[PDB]
């Protein structure tokens, strides 16, 4: 049994190299959306018409 | 075969007292059955011989 | 106890006309408890003056102990959707029935 | 931003399951709420969500 | 016709004919497990994918004559196609909804009758009563509990027989046609379901669900009745609780009490008899409990008591390797002990012939109102832990445990004679007499038992001799847990030996059960 | 300000907020971490741990084999499988001494199980390595194929219908001099193919583990099954075990052990708890050790029982591990890819493989026989978990104060993979001595405790198989949140399963009221989206929307319609247990009620009882009313059987004549064909009698029945 | 079967014995033990299971 | 993400061997309580002959 | 099987079968096919001689 008392632990060493790159499926904080406040146009609901 | 063509269980009710016929029991097992004539049951069997052999052993 | 012992027509209790706005099964359960407690008393020898029924779920439910609203200051219950003044509403009118005449 | 990506049926299903994330969050706070209620013997939804 | 022509086609081929003629009907269900298909992993993903198709629902050929090809909007309901492996035509959810909105209509008079269980749940909920919630620490003791109220508690075999007679009238096995007891329930159901078009397999499954008993191991903190288990989610929580009462009908039977009384009478009257074994056997074979022979009930009911256990041992069966002492079901858990006979002089100058266990044994006891553990050495009480709702339960449990320990310290602490005799005027064994004596009064023993300090830790508190909580001092090896202790999780049933004296002896030579341990209380036969 | 939820562990103790340390809610969508290289590493490391043992040559397969048993005592802390037979026998002796009669009663129950079991049980396993086709196949199809091959090879003991009969059939097969495999070519024309396997080839195929972790063939299922039955029987009677109990009993066991070890501790005794894991469980469990312990367990027993129980370890001790698909070679110059099967890995140059793979192949070449590596020492997962648990519990039980002869003494649980020791002693020197003795004894028995994954803290807190114990509070996260999406059986089945799983989580999984309400909301939304059954009022323009709109415009009591027919959801913590059709039966309109429940609708299908109102996931049972919304969805889709569906075709047309066959396992001595013949004759006779059938049909039926009789007699 | 077909008992008792044995067979089969029982009979003696 | 993956899978099943243009659309409720529609971007799916 | 024999037949006949086998130094718990055969034998014997 090795004593564990307030001094033994150390931080975990991260790997060195270049900065890591985004890999998400889609944009998260840099997205922009083209908006229509009220889709009251003909044939509403279909994704193509709204787009 | 002598007793006649096999009957369905649902139609056994037409059998006369003590008449014996062929009926399909289980999942397709034709057997020859009869109505009872002696008003007994299978429970009382072996009781007399049970007591007799119990006396014999002891 | 002696008056009860004079009857022997006891059946299994069952509900014919149930309490529409109430607890029907627990009435049956508490009646059964009463009968069983009386038999247990009969089984005793040094019977005291009176016997107190043990606390049971059906007993509390029939009495209403478990249906009694609790107590809390108005500060901690003001924000209740259906918190209203006691139902001081005039009871609904009822037509005259011939059974009181017979009574 | 144009990019080329790939998706598998399992990945699409896991994407459509993201709403379950909601539940997870609640399951970690409610317990805490309940915990304090146990130590206080009273509800604590208001004294937490409105205090 | 179609069936016989298909059979002829099957017989034409060599392999199908060989399998038909070789395999006996007994093994039919064995060749029903030889499926060459492939089970669909992750069926949720498969369903999501399938629903997008045009015709993901399979219907039968007859649909072609009732549902037209297209509706008013010319949508395609059913397609001229067939499934992979059969002639099931392909149809879309549109077909289902069209059938619902415009299909032929009938009377569902039998649906409530077939589905009485679900509608019973509906009624029980519809007439319930609620009460104020309470927030506090919740203790959910774990135990076995019923599931489905409204059951007849029939054995699976009996339920199968009833179903076979009810819905399969002309396909019943030989046992029924060589049977006499035509159960009243069977005729009742046959009358109820006279003209029922529901699928017979559905009817059979529903009757099986309705007439069978089921039990589950759950943590409960309140009412344990069957109708109180179906709403356990609504009633008990980790920090809260809900006052609720079902408003249907309870079917609490009483046959268990009748069996208790019958077994007690049999043992009490056979212990004095010349040949208790054969005598008790003859009685059990020729006795009827409410119109049914007691043998069926003994084989069916899972009762646990000294009288019934000794009856099983005499008849020959498996019983729990434990004894219900002082109203508490005991169970050994660890260690081993050896039984030694000795003579002990009490504090009243009374000599008693006793048999004490020597060894470092451990037991768990579960009573009606408490749960406890006891580690005992050779004639030495080592550790005792108890947890109970009330102080009186605590005290009775501790008294039972200490009398079981049979230590020498309490022997000198006996005050008054121990001449208790049961209602039959049969001398009681020394341990039971000591148990009753200490039940009557144990203050003197408490004063002279043992007192020592205890370290204070969370979750457990001490007890002073006057049976009051304490944190700084308690009795020797006596402690109480502020949290409920979960009961025993399993029981061991082992082969046991029974002597003519109705004493059950274990394979190691020790004794397990005795008629003297049977309570002499009298009840009434419901 | 930077969000850093880990700091939350400065106020909320780790155990209380452990839910935050579990990232995924469900199966992560990659399922990686397996391959042929992994099998090479496993074989190499297993033979490394046992390298110091004796090297022998098997007389049947000719493969080298290793024997670490009774090897030299370990000198270092590296994992060693050099178990001693004498020590394990002494440990088992003490275990029996402290639990007399456990072995005997377990043996009796196992004997009963052996006697009563059936062959078809082996169709309830997972993916299985069909040796006949030399590839993975379903359990049912694999069993059918093995039965076909044995029948073609004059082995029909399994025809009796008993598992032990199938084991005797396998016994007959493996001593056979040659095995003949027949196959059909299903297109274009059909042909036949015959293949002959010598004794050694079939022997190797029987002792192979296809690796995809690995799955043995039908040869070695029954023996391990019976040994597992024995181990389960022994463990059911042990308090310190951790199997095969469920979620609720684990908490009780943990609380019991901790209270027993803590309360019994006096004011002058120090207690500690070691939460630990085993270095490499299945790589250091020598089959010989299990054979020795089974020999001790089955002392003074019938010889047939002893041999049936001893075959499994004997079979496993000379087992072969397959090397999967092979390797992939890519050339960038011509962008050319090829697949090299592992079979030729024995005789392929060592220049196409990187350094690590070169080392693996160099180490594994001497042990490679017929494309399979001989792995005598060590074991594979998922087969001998319970017996290993028994051995662990034995070594734990050895800790009783009487055995140790000194002040220190230990106890605790053991669930094979992980464990939690508890040690009591007077001083910290006593605790150290107790832990040292426990460690050395575990080493001698051949068990290595993961020193890195195992930590020791004063009694009160620990972990055990994802159950976190903190001062009496036990947190359960073994399975985490279940799948609340539509299971995918059908409309009614999915609805019932979702509501029932929410209810069960509330009862057992400590789920909250608000959490249950949100789960119900999410489930109803998912259901409505999936089944195109959106509200009749709402406009979402799906394929089904028009008909639902017409239905809604037709009915009157729109609150009664089912969710799948465009109706409001009426569930809550109140009525989670009520089936939908009942929950709103009273409100249902008369015409909608009649149509929805018309039993002559063509969309209702019922299968055998085992698959009625029950779903396989472990399995769960749900309650629902058989309505028009109980349809069954469409099915999606070298073979020894000429017609894969001959058995399914055969069982069908039995249900026709005898519907009861679907409900209960039919029993009869007459062959089937005569059963259909008699039933058909009786039915035709009564049908004629009624007047709904004329003379021509009667004559045709009797001619056909007579012809079937002649066909079957010949 | 019997010698000369001179069955001592009357049809009723023969039927009773036949039917008792038939029911025993059906129960043994439904309990998954009929096969082993029929197997263990070797001529005129019953032998222990051997493996 | 839920909308993206739902549209992707539905088009994949419905359009097996075509290049389908799938707008990335979402719906929302503004502070004024108006049904707003947002267009993040577009997605083009390749061959969806998935087994 | 052994449990089935114990439950399905009259217990007295079970006792007779047990005694008859124990005469040969056999244990039913090790051999049950012989036990069931002997129980069937005694049952058919006592059925034959009954009610006459
Ligand atoms: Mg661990």
């Amino acid at each position: 049994i090795e004593p564990f008392l307030r001094t033994t632990p150390r931080p975990l060493r991260l790997p060195d190299g270049p900065p890591c790159s985004q890999r998400s499926k889609f944009l998260l904080m840099d997205a922009l959306k083209l908006s229509i406040e009220d889709p009251s146009h003909e044939g509403e609901g279909i994704p193509l018409y709204d787009a | 075969k002598r007793y006649g063509p096999a009957l369905s269980i649902n139609e056994l009710s037409n059998l006369a007292k003590g008449e014996k016929a062929n009926v399909l029991i289980g999942q397709g097992d034709v057997v020859l059955v009869m109505k009872r004539k002696r008003d007994s049951s299978i429970l009382t069997d072996s009781q007399t011989a049970t007591k007799r052999i119990r006396m014999a052993i002891n | 106890i002696k008056c009860m012992k004079t009857f022997f027509g006891w059946k299994e209790p069952n509900i014919i006309k149930p309490h529409e706005k109430g607890i029907n099964p627990n009435y049956l359960l508490t009646w059964k408890q009463v009968l069983a407690e009386l038999q247990d008393i009969k089984n005793e020898e040094k019977i005291p003056r009176t016997k107190n029924m043990k606390k049971t779920s059906q007993l509390k439910w029939a009495l209403g102990e478990n249906m009694a609203p609790e107590k809390v200051d108005f500060e901690d219950c003001k924000d209740v959707n259906d918190l209203k003044q006691y139902d001081s509403d005039e009871p609904e009118p009822r037509s005259l029935a011939c059974w009181i005449q017979s009574e | 931003y144009v990019r080329t990506n790939g998706t598998s049926k399992i990945k699409m299903k896991w994407g459509m399951e993201m709403r379950r994330c909601l539940l997870q969050s609640l399951q970690q706070i409610e317990s805490m709420i309940e915990a304090e209620s146990s130590v206080k013997e009273k509800d604590l939804t208001k004294e937490f969500f409105e205090n | 016709m179609e069936r016989i022509k298909e059979l002829r086609d099957l017989m034409s081929q060599s392999r199908t004919r060989e399998i038909l003629t070789k395999t006996t009907v007994d093994h039919m269900a064995i060749i029903k497990k030889y499926t060459s298909g492939r089970q669909e992993k992750n069926p949720a993903l498969r369903m999501k994918w399938m629903m997008a198709m045009k015709y993901p629902i399979t219907a039968d050929k007859r649909i072609m004559e009732m549902i037209p090809e297209r509706n008013e909007q010319r949508q395609t309901l059913w397609s001229k196609t067939n499934d992979a492996g059969s002639d099931r035509v392909m149809v879309s959810p549109l077909a289902v909804t069209w059938w619902n909105r415009n299909g032929p209509t009938t009377s569902t008079v039998h649906y409530p009758k077939v589905y009485k269980t679900y509608f019973e749940k509906v009624e029980r909920l519809k007439h319930g009563t609620f009460g104020p919630v309470h927030f506090r620490n919740q203790v959910k003791i774990r135990r076995r509990v019923d599931i489905n109220p409204g059951h007849a508690d029939l054995s699976a075999k009996e339920a199968q027989d009833v179903i076979m007679e009810v819905v399969f009238p002309n396909e019943v096995g030989a046992r029924i046609l060589t049977s006499e007891s035509q159960l009243t329930i069977t005729k009742e159901k046959k009358k109820e379901l006279q003209d029922c078009k529901i699928a017979p397999l559905m009817v059979a499954y529903m009757l099986e669900r309705e007439l069978v008993r089921k039990t589950r191991f759950l943590p409960v903190a309140g009412g344990t009745s069957s109708v109180y288990i179906e709403v356990l989610h609504l009633t008990q929580g980790t920090c809260w609780e809900q006052m609720y009462t079902p408003g249907g009908e309870v079917r609490n039977d009483d046959v268990d009490q009748s069996l208790i009384i019958a077994a007690r009478n049999i043992v009490r009257r056979a212990t004095v008899s010349a040949d208790p074994l054969a005598s008790l056997l003859e009685m059990c074979h020729s006795t009827q409990i409410g119109g049914v022979r007691m043998v069926d009930i003994l084989r069916q009911n899972p009762t646990e008591e000294q009288a019934v256990d000794i009856c099983k041992a005499a008849m020959g069966l498996r019983i729990s390797s434990s004894f219900s002492f002082g109203g508490f079901t005991f169970k050994r858990t660890s260690g081993s002990s050896v039984k030694r006979e000795e003579e002990v002089l009490t504090g009243n100058l009374q000599t008693l012939k006793i048999r004490v266990h020597e060894g470092y044994e451990e037991f768990t006891m579960v009573g009606r109102r408490a749960t406890a553990i006891l580690r005992k050495a050779t004639r030495r009480l080592i550790q005792l832990i108890v947890s109970g709702k009330d102080e009186q339960s605590i005290a009775e449990a501790i008294i039972v445990a200490m009398v079981f320990s049979q230590e020498d310290c309490m022997i000198k602490a006996v005050r008054g004679d121990l001449n208790f005799v049961n209602r039959a005027n049969q001398r009681l064994n020394p341990m039971h007499q000591l148990l009753r004596h200490f039940q009557k009064d144990a203050k003197v023993l408490f004063q002279n038992w043992g007192i020592e300090p205890i370290d204070n830790v969370m979750g457990m508190i001490g007890i002073l001799p006057d049976m009051t909580p304490s944190t700084e001092m308690s009795l020797r090896g006596v402690r109480v847990s502020k949290m409920g202790v979960d009961e025993y999780s399993s029981t061991e049933r082992v082969v046991v030996s029974i002597d003519r004296f109705l004493r059950v002896r274990d394979q190691r030579g020790n004794v397990l059960l005795s008629p003297e341990e049977v309570s002499e209380t009298q009840g009434t036969e419901k | 300000m930077d969000v850093n939820p880990t700091l939350l562990f400065l106020k909320v103790p780790v155990q209380n907020a452990i839910s935050t340390t579990f990232p995924y809610t469900g199966d992560p969508p990659y399922s990686h971490g397996t391959g042929t290289g992994y099998t090479m590493d496993t074989v190499n490391r297993t033979h490394k741990y046992s390298e110091k043992g004796k090297w022998t040559t098997n007389t049947e397969t000719g493969a080298p084999q290793l024997n670490p048993i009774d090897g030299p005592l370990p000198e270092d802390n590296e994992p060693s499988g050099y178990a001693q037979t004498d020590c394990v026998l002494e440990a088992m002796a003490f275990l029996e001494e402290s639990h007399p009669g456990i072995f005997e009663n377990s043996c009796l129950e196992t004997m009963e199980i052996v006697q009563q079991t059936r062959v078809d049980k082996l169709t309830q396993g997972r993916q299985t390595y069909d040796w006949t086709l030399n590839r993975n196949q379903p359990a049912a199809t694999a069993l059918a194929n093995t039965i076909e091959v044995f029948r073609s090879n004059g082995l029909t003991a399994n025809e009796s219908g008993r598992l032990i009969d199938f084991l005797k059939d396998v016994m007959d097969s493996m001593d056979k001099e040659e095995m003949e495999i027949t196959t059909h070519f299903q297109r274009r024309t059909i042909g036949k193919k015959k293949q002959r396997l010598n004794k050694r080839s079939y022997l190797i195929r029987a002792l192979t583990l296809n690796t995809m972790i690995a799955t043995p063939g039908m040869q070695i299922r029954g023996f391990v099954y019976f040994v597992e039955a024995l181990a389960r029987s022994i463990c059911e009677k042990l308090e310190q075990s951790g199997l095969p109990v469920g979620g609720n009993e684990k908490k009780a066991k943990l609380a019991n052990v901790v209270r027993k070890m803590m309360t019994n501790s006096q004011d002058t005794e120090l207690s500690f708890t070691i939460t630990g894991d085993n270095t490499k469980w299945n790589e250091n469990q020598n089959p010989r050790m299990f054979l020795a312990m089974i020999t001790y367990i089955t002392r003074n027993q019938p010889e047939w029982f002893r041999n049936v129980l001893s075959i499994a370890p004997i079979m496993f001790s000379n087992k072969m591990a397959r090397l999967g698909k092979g390797y992939m070679f890519e050339s960038k110059s011509m962008k050319l890819r090829t697949q090299v099967p592992a079979e030729m890995l024995a005789n392929i140059d060592l220049k196409y493989f990187n350094k690590s793979t070169r080392e693996k192949i160099e180490k594994i070449r001497p042990l490679l026989i017929d494309g399979t590596a001989s792995l005598s020492p060590g074991m594979m997962m998922g087969m001998f978990n319970m017996l290993s648990t028994v051995l662990g519990v034995s070594i734990l039980n050895l800790g009783q104060k009487k055995y140790t002869k000194t002040t220190y003494w230990w106890d605790g649980l053991q669930s094979s993979d992980d464990f939690a020791l508890i040690v009591n002693a007077p001083n910290h020197e006593g605790i150290q001595a107790g832990v040292d003795r426990f460690y050395r004894t575990c080493k001698l028995v051949g068990i290595n405790m993961s020193k890195k994954k195992s930590y020791i803290n004063r009694t009160g807190t620990f972990e055990f198989t994802s159950f976190f114990y903190r001062y009496g509070f036990v947190a359960n996260f073994s399975m985490e949140l279940p799948s609340f999406g539509v299971s995918g059986i059908n409309e009614s089945a999915d609805m019932s399963v979702g509501v029932t799983v929410i209810k069960n989580n509330m009862i057992n999984n400590d789920l909250g009221p608000a959490t249950a309400q949100m789960a119900l909301q999410l489930f109803i939304k998912d259901y409505r989206y999936t089944y195109r059954c959106h509200r009749g009022d709402t406009q979402i323009q799906t394929r089904r929307a028009f008909e639902l709109g017409k239905l809604w415009e037709q009915t009157r009591s729109k609150a009664g319609l089912l969710v799948s027919d465009g109706g409001p959801n009426l569930y809550n913590i109140r009525n989670l247990h009520i089936p939908e059709v009942c929950l709103k039966w009273e409100l249902m309109d008369e015409d909608y009620q009649g149509r929805l429940c018309n039993p002559m609708n063509p969309f209702v299908s019922h299968k055998e009882i085992d698959s009625v109102n029950n779903a396989v996931v472990k399995s769960m049972e749900y309650d629902a009313v058989a309505t028009t919304h109980s349809w069954i969805p469409k099915r999606n889709r070298r073979g020894i059987l000429e017609d894969e569906q001959m058995y399914q075709k055969c069982c069908n047309l039995f249900e026709k004549f005898f519907p009861s066959s679907s409900y209960r396992r039919p029993v009869g001595i007459s062959s089937m064909v005569e059963a259909m013949v008699s039933r058909a004759r009786i039915d035709a006779r009564i049908d004629f009698e009624s007047g709904r059938i004329k003379k021509e049909e009667f004559a045709e039926i009797m001619k056909i029945c007579s012809t079937i009789e002649e066909l079957r007699r010949q | 079967m019997a010698t000369k077909a001179d069955y001592t008992l009357d049809e009723e008792s023969r039927a009773r014995i036949k039917t008792r044995l038939f029911t025993i067979r059906q129960e043994m089969a439904s309990r998954g033990l009929w096969d082993s029982f029929r197997q263990s009979e070797r001529g005129e003696e019953t032998i222990e299971e051997r493996f | 993400g839920v909308y993206i993956n739902t549209a992707l899978l539905n088009a994949s099943c419905a359009a097996m061997d075509d290049f389908q243009l799938i707008p990335m659309i979402s719906k929302c409720i503004t502070k004024e309580g108006r049904r707003k529609t947002n267009l993040y971007g577009f997605i083009i799916k390749g061959r969806s002959h998935l087994r | 099987m052994e449990d089935f024999v114990r439950q399905c037949f009259n217990p007295m006949i079970v006792e007779l079968a047990e005694k008859a086998m124990k005469e040969y130094g056999e244990d039913p718990k090790i051999e049950t096919n012989k036990f069931a055969s002997i129980c069937t034998h005694l049952e058919v014997c006592f059925m034959y001689s009954d009610f006459h």
